[PDB]
């Protein structure tokens, strides 16, 4: 099967209803509004990304004019064809010499199940018992290459010996959105210029598939190629012979070829360098250490929005796509779409995908967001210290602090978000005042319910008051 | 102009579905759709594999529910969450054998002091009629419950049964009101939505695809 | 003639941890917006699962046994329409080596190894070798057909081996998560370890508290009846009558060797209805003490009831039986001086 | 025959400190939302295993410790006539994991039980499998063969199958795992508490001391409700299979611990040796406490003794009533279906006899 011919990208109309699955050009050249439609929000960020990268190797703009353009006319079909023909020989599924994202020829004593490209249907004790049977018997060929595309980016490794993305683990990918998939896709893909002032010497510029890693190469980052790094692919895998026709047991949609297993070997490499993938932002540590964000700990969303949306030069880097999109339409609100696991090896923990909003000011007033979010965290480890101190002392004999830090996250979650996404940034000292105060008494609240239950004995009391009293030291030194 | 079936979901604690194929097992602030689904369902005693009932009910009915809050004595309680971690030993290896781990572990939420309201209607390409469902929620064929079967209810599941235009003037005649409304209707004067995962693809056992609630704040 | 019964529970504990979660910290509710310490329903429903008195009254019940035999007929024009009798007869007697109703888990998995059975013979495989690639799954059902009632009651093992969607078995009996009627004041224990070879100190820190504990279950007794394969209304009033009595005796096991709470409870009332509900509104408003939680745990119990309990629609048989003598509860709910009274007063469906 | 056998005893201290806590205060509980005063179990458990009684009627106790380099030079000194050194340095070391050095320092890796008997036991063993030039971890599969066998050496280390012992390294992991055969509460009063304190000074004899700031000492009277089950099956089986009698022995020798030793605790300068005044023993097929018996805790009529006396036996014939209770019973008491002895010799006879004579 072909991605950039036959029909396999699974969408519903933006407003309309039951679901049909379509090809590229079906998407590229027509003025019908999609969205994605799969019963998993990973797996739709996984496709989207996908989509991206195509677009963003097949359709590159001339400049921002040609951008916004085409962001507003789609293509005529034949310079869809056009710019696909070249690359055609590049996307075949199941090809006799260059399979996609796959390693042809691969030795493996047994034959592991689809499930495994499946991110927490399996991998962890407790699934067999959470989770419903037989999600890996037979994969569309869509339901497939997603899948794939996705363990090779955002899903964690197999383990062992099977070596990550070229992003790291489990990063998170930040994507601009718009109306329709079509302009989400455009809206993505950056412009040649651009896309020439982030790749600056014989750079290897042909897919994994087609040019193979070599064994325990030592490959600078920098002379990898965006193309052969956008579809990076660091594993030796290899789709078995399909079955016949019948029903994706992922999609719940029928295909003429479904696939039910797959061939993996251990492969080992390693990328010296950072290569400047263009989906995912960049936390920066001078000690100097670059390293691509992911989801460490099971805290609220809000609390990594300043590294998803804020530049910084220690510093932060955000993605390419949202820096082209801040000079682009500096007067344009973002909707922002957010995702990543959470991972334990080859065990998923958690799973977040989220679509954060703010209103205009947001490209020149980044500043005002870091406060807000750095006000959320401050007011956190407010509590947290007092607790703690309640607990330990310089002790109660009992931890309360994580619980009560449970429950301050979850009523921030009603506070902070509503802030970014309907403040004013070109006035907002008072919003943020407020904001304060909320959070503020959310302390002293969250803080008197958790010592509550130890108060009656005195020898607790003793300790009690000295919490509050450290307590109420940091939340009085979080008034400027 | 059209007729209205009034249910109140109420009790100690309460858990309604997000995604998740992993052992934390989360909860949302209001009841979902697959859920509510499932409760009606549940009354009526439709066993898992009978799609067809299944997908009778799914077609026929819609719901609008809203969140009332607590006063005790004249105070304000909020809503709160609960995190429960609940073992299992003795579970199960694989969906095939009787080979079982020693301990595995499940995080699973709850909501408290939490109370519903809820308006359910009929859809034009119904296959059910209204008192079916009333005389399923005053009798149930299966154990009804909130999220969790280890959600008893503190009110009976009936509250009423009235007639209007909009779910919202329809819940107008019940109280407390005040509360917001997700309601799958649109109604005139409201333009926010709330993005959710509720819809249960029957054709595929326990996966769910994307929809989205209407939103009337109080 | 209802369908569900209700069982409310009031038992106090003496100084103890029931129940404790990753932290060793006692588990936890906030109730009324008051907190209250929780026991899960989980421990309490495998404190009486895992019970001896569960063992001797449903465990070796007589009804707990599942002929393969007496089932052909009922199964076969239960099947016929996807299967023909050769393959049924031949899985049939795969398993076992007069009736006219089967439980749904039994046509189920049945089913499914039917299936199995018919996709051999198209392959013309050898029975030899299809009964060496499905040992496993037979043993298993071999010993499902063994625990009926236990099944009927509680529902599958964490491990049994069911394989299809009918195999997903639901307890007859729903067991919620009990709290304190009350505030509760939690204690705190610390203790050291004398090292007797060197007694010349490092402590540790153990929660506990003591609580009314106000437990809740009901029995579906249709869905009883019918995963029996159709028992009698008689038989499934007995069943109930076991859960009633341990819901009023078993306690979880957890730190017990140190801190004993080997309590019985206070208070058992049985109460007969078309709706299951449970009365933990009572104590929404979180009791106050006066000489004692338990008394006034009790009167609010009570007085729920009068106040709410015709408007809520339990209409249906009630009795309470109570070892604390404070004020009564209306005239038409039956006392009970003893649990055994009460529980034949159940058995013989409340009258 | 009935498994279980509940023990309660109703104790009344005068003026004294038996248990504290971090801060020297008296240790406390909350009972029907009011303030009761508590000695904890373990301090019961060790009160009984130290004690004389003990040592004349049941044997040796257990040795609790951590230092593994002072429980060799123990284990050498009272088993060098019967093992060689190494014999026994080897058995120390499979047993806790560690290696037998001469250092003068080993630390296990928490403080453990230790028989003296089962290391004894053990060192034959290990003796065997030295002379075969057999593998310790054959060792080990040889002897998961019969457990029963080790077991029946915890009859002269009765306090560990009464109270039971948890395994973490060596050889124990798998052969040592006991379940407690004895549940045992946390003593509480049946009555509210309000605790007096101490201002103590130290007069020194070489300055006529002025003004000074006086030291404190929580203390309090009160009267206690002891209560213990012992299982004794979970016994027998504890003691490598042993008879129903001699359960019932040790089950008595607890009945009279519980009934007459009272913790150590600043006992030099408070004195609280009172004997208690009431013990009833009771034979049952699940342990069930009277705990609930003081819930409303007792208001004090001529004094907190006798009106919790009553209270112990309403909420006795309470239950007993309530939950059909026919199970072999017998209460001894110093005040004037339940048997009533005399003395408390009597009961226990009782007891050995399997509450019938």
């Amino acid at each position: 099967m072909n991605l950039l011919i036959d029909n396999w990208i699974p969408v519903r109309p933006r407003n309309g209803g039951k679901v049909q699955i379509i090809n590229l050009q079906s998407l590229y050249c027509s003025r019908d509004q999609w969205r994605l439609s799969l019963p998993r929000d990973d797996m739709e960020l996984a496709a989207l990304a996908l989509l991206v990268c195509i677009g963003q190797i097949i359709a590159p703009a001339k400049d921002d004019v040609e951008f916004r353009h085409r962001i507003m006319n789609p293509l005529t079909e034949d310079e869809f064809q056009q710019l696909i023909a070249p690359w055609i020989d590049m996307f075949y599924l199941n090809h006799a010499e260059h399979p996609f994202m796959q390693t042809k020829g691969v030795k493996a004593n047994d034959v592991t199940p689809m499930e495994k490209l499946l991110a927490g249907v399996s991998g962890a004790t407790n699934c067999a018992f959470v989770n419903q049977p037989g999600q890996g018997e037979a994969l569309c060929g869509g339901c497939t290459a997603i899948a794939l595309f996705n363990q090779a980016n955002q899903a964690p490794g197999f383990g062992g010996g099977f070596k990550s993305g070229l992003r790291g683990g489990t990063p998170v990918t930040t994507f601009v959105r718009g109306i329709d998939l079509r302009s989400t896709v455009l809206l993505n893909v950056l412009t040649l210029p651009r896309l020439q002032k982030q790749f600056p010497s014989h750079t290897e510029n042909q897919p994994t598939w087609i040019k193979p890693i070599k064994s325990n190469e030592s490959i600078p980052a920098s002379s990898i190629g965006f193309v052969r790094g956008l579809f990076w692919q660091p594993a030796h895998i290899e789709l078995c012979d399909p079955i016949g026709i019948g029903k994706c047991s992922c999609c719940g949609q029928e295909s003429n070829l479904r696939y039910t297993g797959f061939l993996k070997e251990k492969f080992t490499f390693t990328v010296n360098g950072l290569w400047p993938h263009p989906h995912s932002p960049c936390l920066v540590t001078v000690k100097v250490e670059e390293k691509f964000l992911a989801f460490t700990t099971s805290a609220p969303s809000w609390t990594q929005i300043s590294r998803v949306v804020v530049d910084k030069i220690n510093g932060n880097r955000v993605a390419a796509v949202v820096n082209q999109f801040r000079n682009i339409a500096p007067q344009s609100p973002l909707e922002l779409i957010m995702g990543g696991y959470r991972n334990n090896q080859a065990s998923i923990l958690e799973r977040r995908h989220d679509v954060l909003m703010f209103n205009q000011g947001w490209q020149q007033y980044g500043n005002v967001i870091n406060e807000i979010v750095t006000v959320g965290l401050g007011y956190k480890t407010a509590l947290r210290k007092a607790l703690y101190t309640f607990a330990e002392g310089f002790g109660a004999g009992v931890s309360v602090h994580e619980t009560a830090e449970r429950h301050f996250y979850r009523q921030s979650e009603l506070l902070i978000p509503d802030v970014l996404a309907n403040v004013n940034f070109s006035q907002a000292d008072e919003v943020i005042a407020d904001l304060r105060d909320k959070l503020h008494q959310l302390c002293e609240m969250l803080f008197n319910q958790s010592v509550a239950p130890y108060a009656h004995h005195p020898k607790l009391i003793s300790t009690l008051a000295l919490a509050r009293a450290t307590l109420y030291k940091h939340l009085r030194e979080l008034k400027p | 102009m059209r007729s209205y079936l009034i249910l109140r979901l109420a009790g100690p604690m309460q858990a309604w579905g997000q995604p998740t194929f992993e052992g934390t097992r989360p909860t949302g602030r209001f009841p979902t759709r697959s859920g509510l689904l499932g409760l009606l369902g549940a009354c009526l005693g439709i066993q898992r594999d009978d799609t067809s009932s299944l997908q009778a009910l799914s077609e026929s009915v819609q719901f609008a529910v809203r969140c009332d809050e607590l006063i005790l004595d004249d105070r304000r309680v909020s809503v709160t969450g609960l995190r429960d971690y609940h073992t299992v030993l003795g579970a199960r290896e694989d969906y095939r054998g009787l080979k079982s781990h020693e301990t595995i572990q499940t995080w699973r939420e709850y909501l408290c002091d939490a109370s519903f309201t809820v308006a359910l209607w009929l859809t034009p390409h119904a296959t059910m009629v209204i008192s079916e469902l009333e005389k399923a929620v005053l009798k149930p064929r299966y154990t009804p419950y909130l999220g969790r079967r280890s959600c008893p209810l503190t009110h009976p599941l009936f509250l009423g049964t009235c007639q209007a235009s909009d779910p919202q003037k329809a819940l107008l005649n019940y109280e407390p009101v005040g509360g917001d409304i997700y309601s799958e209707e649109s109604v005139t004067g409201h333009h926010l939505k709330f993005t959710a995962r509720d819809e249960p693809m029957i054709t595929l056992p326990r996966q769910f695809a994307s929809r989205e609630w209407y939103v009337i704040k109080g | 003639m209802s369908n569900f019964i209700n069982i409310h529970v009031l038992i106090s504990h003496s100084p103890s941890c029931l129940n404790r979660d990753d932290m060793n910290m006692q588990k936890d509710a906030i109730f009324g917006g008051k907190r209250r310490v929780r026991i899960s329903s989980q421990s309490l429903k495998r404190a009486m699962r895992k019970s001896g008195y569960y063992a001797q009254n449903i465990g070796e019940s007589s009804l707990r046994t599942i002929h393969l035999a007496q089932l052909r007929d009922v199964l076969r024009q239960k099947l016929g329409e996807r299967f023909d009798q050769k393959i049924i007869d031949k899985t049939l007697a795969l398993l076992s080596g007069s009736a006219d109703a089967v439980t749904p888990w039994v046509v189920g998995e049945i089913a499914w190894f039917c299936e199995q059975v018919a996709k051999a013979e198209a392959d013309n495989l050898d029975d030899k070798k299809l009964l060496k690639v499905l040992k496993e799954d037979i043993a298993a059902i071999r010993v499902n057909l063994q625990q009926g009632v236990d099944i009927a009651l509680s529902g599958r093992m964490a491990t049994s081996g069911m394989m299809t969607e009918l195999g997903k078995v639901d307890g007859a009996m729903s067991i919620a998560h009990a709290i304190t009627t009350h505030q509760v004041d939690s204690d705190i224990d610390w203790f050291t370890a004398v090292d007797d070879l060197q007694e010349q100190a490092h402590l540790g820190t153990q929660e506990f508290s003591s609580g009314v504990f106000y437990r809740y279950a009901n029995i579906n007794l249709a869905q009883l009846q019918e995963n029996l394969g159709g028992a009698s209304r008689e038989q499934a009033l007995e069943i109930a009558t076991h859960v009633v009595h341990m819901l009023a005796t078993e306690v979880p096991g957890a730190k017990q060797r140190t801190y004993a709470a080997f309590n019985p409870a206070d208070m058992v009332m049985v109460n007969f209805s078309d709706m299951p509900l449970s009365m933990a509104n009572a104590f929404e408003k979180a009791v106050k003490a006066k000489d004692g939680f338990l008394q006034p745990s009790i009167q609010a119990f009570n007085q729920y009831w009068d106040r709410v309990a015709n408007g809520y629609g339990l209409n249906g048989a009630a009795a309470q039986f109570s070892l604390s003598d404070v004020d009564p509860i209306t005239a038409q709910v039956k006392q009970m001086p003893t649990l055994e009274q009460l529980k034949s007063w159940v058995r013989n469906n409340g009258e």
